[PDB]
């Protein structure tokens, strides 16, 4: 696992019980120094033999000689518009804003493909008391309003 | 759909008039009339009392281009009776068997009878009320100059 440890070696050479001159050490495992490529992958738990595939959230990966070979799959993103003032981008990025006006939440950059809004207004008493009241969605080359 | 008891449904579900979109619209002015208008050049009108007709009104940029039991639109009515595969037809139920939206639909043909000649009970009510239609005495001869 903790490969070319030997470029950062700041002792010196004692006896004891070591490998041979290939062959690294099983960490993972239990066994002694196996060559390179046995090397079983780990994933939270689980033992994956070098070959075995498997399913993460957006990517797929396969054990290769110790270290993961992983490969990306298509997966949407949600943004999130909670509480009264609660903004979660499609990246992350969580922030608190209370506003006054309508705002425009998404649209598309090409001249025309939809646009929606939201209008982020004070409910209660002060201003920092906002709630969301109205979602307008302007689709269909935005001709309709809905 | 346009049934006939009122009830227009879009795409199998029940709407609520009036219904205003970007590519036509749907009116109900008068609960007997429903009044439809396209932004291609084509007008509706549906009447549902006492029985149920159809009015259907084109510009004339549409002159030549449509085809169906109307006719082509080209100012000649000789050629009314032409199918979609060549050459006019002699009767009417001849001509519009090409025009069967269905192919399990039998063919009809023409009837070449007078219902006044069959029923003898209907034909004298038919003979006094109908006849205000020539008669000048009647709110009727105002348009006898039309
Ligand atoms: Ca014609």
């Amino acid at each position: 696992s903790h490969l070319e440890v030997s470029s950062l070696c700041e002792e010196h050479r004692m006896d004891g019980c070591f490998c041979p001159e290939g062959t690294v050490y099983d960490d993972i495992g239990d066994s002694g120094c196996v060559p390179v490529s046995q090397c079983h992958c780990r994933l939270h738990g689980h033992l994956y033999t070098p070959g075995q595939e498997i399913t993460n959230d957006c990517e797929q990966c396969v054990c290769n000689a110790g270290r993961w070979v992983c490969k990306d799959l298509p997966c949407p993103g949600t943004c999130a518009l909670e509480g009264g003032s609660h903004i979660t981008t499609f990246d992350g990025k969580t922030y608190t804003f209370h506003g006054d006006c309508y705002y425009v939440l998404a649209k598309g950059d090409h001249n025309d493909s939809y646009a929606l809004l939201g209008e982020l207004a004070p409910c209660g008493s002060t201003d920092k008391q906002t709630c969301l009241k109205t979602v307008v969605l302007l689709a269909d080359k935005k001709k309709n309003a809905v | 759909v346009f049934k006939s008891d009122g009830s227009v449904l879009l795409n199998q579900l029940q709407v609520n008039l009036p219904h205003v979109t970007a590519s036509f619209s749907v009116f109900r002015p008068s609960s007997y009339h429903i009044m439809v208008s396209m932004a291609i050049g084509v007008r509706l009108q549906v009447q549902l009392a006492p029985v149920m007709q159809l009015f259907v009104t084109l510009d004339q940029a549409s002159q030549g281009q449509v085809q169906g039991l109307c006719g082509n639109f080209n100012g000649l009515e000789g050629d009314d009776f032409k199918t979609a595969s060549g050459l006019v037809e002699a009767t009417g139920a001849g001509f519009a068997n090409t025009w069967k939206a269905q192919s399990t639909c039998h063919d009809k043909l023409d009837w070449l009878d007078d219902p006044c000649s069959l029923n003898i009970e209907s034909a004298n009510y038919a003979e006094h009320w109908c006849s205000l239609l020539k008669k000048t005495e009647t709110p009727f001869g105002r348009c006898h100059s039309a």
